[PDB]
């Protein structure tokens, strides 16, 4: 996941904060070192192979510096509600054919010109009321979307009873409609999954859509028989993926760029972040200026990312040093 | 002084096989003292089974 | 006894010899006669 | 690492045991599922992307099945204590040389024809007891062999004081003669190191050594001056290295035979063991064998590996588990 730079980007995790140089002494602290006139900061973190220190940042040529919290760099997962459009009908029509069309837009491509398209299909009966079409349609979209046989996972489905209004009734492909047992129901949620994920080789995508209907012909008018809105959304993908692979980039720029290339003559880089925890990110950004004729900068930048477990427990004490050390106005989260 | 299998060191320096001093021929015999044997017409042996 | 060919023999060598036949492509081009019409 | 098999050798971590299939939720736990007729047991495991299965064990086919403690697979540091030889001289004579060689024999290759020699050497001088000899070796040895500037740690060099006769004080090349302070030094014990540990490509092996010794002409004589007895070991290398080596040659046969052959393009294998943790082994060797005139054999072995905590906890469950629902008596280490 190769990420733009204004100029170079250097990560160092803090999973422990330290207030000396004798205390670093496993893989993750680190300690923000500066002098009594702060006029240079800079980090000391403990590598699996020994202390290292990053660049000295001269805290008079600072750009800006803000701490964004874990919340904000989760992917909130959108969800779509079909509902029968009122207007049309409320009830199902006898006899006529009902299709929902899933127009994908960057499946298996890098452009809104690569397109997939899942359709849904119920021939509606006699007595079949707004619940129980509702209840063969999730069945007919869960059979042709989430099938075992796809490669990758493309959207859930999930039914609401009227009774509950907030809890999902998943259907999958190996559910019946025997399991479904509620008689009011009154949309259908439709929302996107989360795609596969490799360190460094797969960024984190995600494949969007849009429902579209196809038109019945009620009295003689051919009318789109549902509506499709965008509810407020309940999932989020966590920051694991994200920073597992922001880590990954800027190993490259302090250690090798040549990552398991020639791959049993390499080095191999030990990566100090867990995939799997929420992370808190710190962008320090600055810049160089030489002495007489150099006067243009070189804005480079420093981060730091730290797991935080709910309220931010670590991040507040990393910027609670720094503040002290080098004298900043770093904001709290 | 093959060091793999010599695996007694001696007290002074090396292994201890270097230190042995050995007179396999003392004179002439007008035969081989020495030899090595075969048992005539021995082919050796090779035998598959795949 | 267990129930193959070594290579020498009492001071001798195996020379094993192996003749085959391989497939090689011709071609069969039809010319004229310069002074006859054959 | 890379070991020999008896046709087949297959590794599954029992992180946690849950008895039952629908439990299996974090990756790395193991459930032994047998049936009553005691024919067949075999291991359902949860791998990191779904529930895996082991093979299934014909419960008369078995050949042994032992459990080995953590213990048992730790390596032990063997030392050598140097000594003065006192039939030789009690004290230093004031003017020969007096030289330790230390021989090596497995330096960078495999062999004992790829040796390595390291010295050490002290002028002995009127006045020096032999207290003040060995704090002069120490340092020399600790200049020739525990410098910064080697490419390999070859050995561990300590001082024993009369005083304490069992605690350790290291003498490295920052060590300085003012630094000792103790008239009661009287052997110099010279241990083997951890040698460096990177995950399949570097194994865990060691270079071994041999204290040998010059001559000093006591009285018109080349008398060997030294003795050097082994002591008991007392510092081990633990498991982690070894099982994290076995884990990653073990999961060849049921994904990927390359690891990471080709750099756009690898099946990442994700690991459950940590290199950090010591680990108990339970392997059971079985065979096969079809019921007609093909009686003839086809082993294979199914490799268990627990955490040790240093009462046998986890695997001790791990074998109970197996002793009831397949009835075969591992005995409980």
């Amino acid at each position: 996941m190769v990420i733009s730079i204004n100029q170079v980007r250097q990560l160092y995790v803090a999973k422990a904060l330290k207030a000396n140089t004798a205390a670093l002494t496993t893989a993750g602290d680190i300690v923000p070192k500066a002098d009594t006139a702060k006029t240079t900061l800079y980090f000391q973190s403990m590598s699996p192979a020994g202390i290292v220190a990053s660049d000295k940042i001269n805290l008079k040529h600072v750009l800006y510096a803000k701490a964004t919290p874990s919340e904000a760099l989760a992917h909130k997962l959108v969800r779509y509600s079909v509902t029968l459009d009122a207007d049309v009908s409320a009830t199902p029509v006898a006899g006529q054919n009902y299709i929902l069309r899933l127009a994908f837009r960057q499946y298996i491509g890098l452009s809104e010109e690569d397109q997939y398209f899942k359709y849904g299909e119920v021939i509606a009966r006699s007595g079949m009321t707004a619940s129980d079409f509702y209840k063969k349609m999730a069945i007919s979209l869960a059979k042709n979307l989430e099938n075992k046989t796809e490669s990758t996972p493309l959207v859930n489905i999930y039914l609401i009873s009227a009774a509950a209004a907030s809890t999902d009734v998943p259907v999958t492909s190996a559910t019946k409609e025997s399991d479904l047992t509620a008689t009011d129901y009154n949309q259908i949620i439709i929302e996107e999954t989360e795609q596969p994920w490799v360190l460094g080789m797969m960024p984190q995508a995600f494949i969007p859509f849009t429902p579209q209907f196809l038109t019945i012909t009620v009295d003689g008018e051919d009318r789109l028989w549902g509506v499709a809105t965008v509810v407020t959304p309940t999932k989020t993908v966590p920051d694991g993926h994200l920073i597992a692979d922001l880590e990954y980039f800027c190993m490259g720029a302090r250690g090798d760029i040549y990552r398991g290339m020639g791959y049993p003559n390499i080095i191999k880089t030990t990566y100090l972040v867990d995939p799997g925890a929420v992370y808190d990110v710190l962008d320090i950004h600055y810049f160089y200026t030489g002495s007489n004729e150099s006067v243009q900068k070189s804005e480079k930048t420093i981060t730091l990312v730290a797991v935080d477990d709910g309220s931010h427990t670590a991040m507040n004490a990393l910027i609670g040093a720094i503040n002290t050390a080098s004298g900043l106005t770093i904001a709290t989260l | 002084d093959d060091p793999v299998r010599n695996k007694i060191l001696h007290p002074m320096g090396g292994v201890a096989f270097s230190y042995r001093y050995d007179i396999w021929y003392i004179g002439t015999m007008d035969q081989p003292n020495i030899f090595k044997c075969k048992i005539k017409g021995d082919n050796e042996y090779r035998g598959y089974q795949w | 006894f267990f129930d193959l060919l070594p290579y020498d023999l009492a001071g001798n060598l195996r020379v094993l010899r192996l003749y085959w036949k391989s497939k090689r492509k011709i071609l069969k081009v039809k010319s004229y006669d310069p002074e006859t019409g054959e």
